[PDB]
């Protein structure tokens, strides 16, 4: 019926009505960062 | 769920809300005829 | 050993610790809430 992989990760699956083996990936993700010099010289800011 | 005729109707380990959405391998229905509120006597890891 | 460590973490997310079922949104679909804050509880704990 379905595939997966170390942990409990449904990583295919058989798709009923089509018969197509369907590959997930995960939606990205990531922690953003701030870069900033002092806010008593600039408020100015990039992000990472 | 909504036809409440009857005398009692619990689920356990279902909400009764959520079973419109669940595609299950198959159900086992058993029926009999028992006098009095013998309902209470047959619990699941009860005794009676 | 530090892969070795982190390995045993992703293995620690297929364990029940008691609830009905290891992975959460079974929990999260067939559960009335009043009973879903039971089971996940005791996920939260393990994984802490
Ligand atoms: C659903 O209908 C299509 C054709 O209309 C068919 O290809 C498919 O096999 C059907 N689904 C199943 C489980 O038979």
């Amino acid at each position: 019926q379905f595939g997966r992989d170390i942990a409990d990760t449904t990583d295919a699956v058989r798709d009923p009505q089509t018969l197509e083996i369907l590959d997930i990936t995960p939606c990205s993700f990531g922690g953003v960062s701030v870069i900033t010099p002092g806010t008593n010289t600039s408020n100015q800011v990039a992000v990472l | 769920y909504n036809s409440a005729s009857f005398s009692t109707f619990k689920c356990y380990g279902v909400s009764p809300t959520k079973l419109n959405d669940l595609c299950f391998t198959n159900v086992y229905a058993d029926s009999f005829v028992i006098r009095g509120d013998e309902v209470r006597q047959i619990a699941p890891g009860q005794t009676g | 050993q530090n892969a070795q460590a982190l390995n045993t973490l992703v293995k620690q997310l297929s364990s029940n610790f008691g609830a009905i079922s290891s992975v959460l949104n079974d929990i999260l679909s067939r559960l009335d809430p009043p009973e879903a804050e039971v089971q996940i509880d005791r996920l939260i704990t393990g994984r802490l």
